[PDB]
């Protein structure tokens, strides 16, 4: 169920708050001088080893494209309305 | 945060400042009496005022304010009825939803556009 609210969280959201490593997507600030400030970026990375047995590594992927698109929209295309 | 709603929708939907306790985000000094300079008490905030958006948006609700009393002092009237604008504004019923997420930012974006309509209404025309 907790399990659900992180994905659920990520999936409406965004959001990767207080997952503490449990969660197959985790937010990577960790750049080395190329894209500081995440112009090209956007600091999110997907672990493929993380993805939990009872999710398809397809469904993950999509799951991952899908937060990864809500916070492109939400962040840089300033589509806040309608991401909202 | 039933009154503090209260307080920040009537902010931002009439100017109006009624703060008897000093705890809203922003208040005029001054207690003739129209170069007004406001402040914002940097402690009570609701958003940290760090990053680039929160001071969009804190700037963008204390703009809002601004402009609504500045058109409420001009009619010499003591509140805006709601029909003087097609874009009407609910009250904040949820502070919870309201502080979850972008909620906050679109409830001040809407706040501002009727502002802006109302006073460049206001000056183009009266």
């Amino acid at each position: 169920s907790l399990y659900y609210e992180y994905l659920m969280n990520w999936l409406t959201k965004g959001l990767l708050r207080a997952t503490y490593g449990e969660f197959f997507i985790a937010e990577n600030t960790d750049t080395n001088g190329t894209d500081d400030d995440f112009i090209y970026h956007i600091p999110i990375e997907f672990n493929q080893e993380r993805v939990p047995a009872f999710i398809p590594k397809e469904l993950a992927y999509k799951i991952f494209m899908i937060g990864k698109s809500y916070i492109f929209l939400e962040k840089y295309c300033k589509e806040v309305q309608w991401t909202n | 945060s039933q009154d503090y709603c209260t307080m920040l929708y009537e902010w931002l939907t009439q100017g109006i400042l009624n703060d008897p306790y000093q705890e809203f985000m922003t208040y005029d000094d001054l207690e003739r009496a129209w170069d007004t300079q406001y402040f914002i008490r940097k402690d009570v905030l609701l958003r940290d005022c760090d990053s680039e958006e929160d001071k969009n948006l804190l700037f963008k609700m204390l703009r809002t304010g601004i402009l609504l009393k500045v058109v409420r002092a001009s009619l010499q009237i003591p509140t805006i009825p709601s029909n003087s604008s097609d874009i009407t504004i609910q009250e904040i019923n949820d502070f919870a939803d309201l502080m979850e997420g972008s909620n906050l930012e679109l409830y001040v974006d809407k706040c501002y556009s009727r502002a802006n309509e109302i006073f460049l209404k206001l000056f183009f025309q009266g």
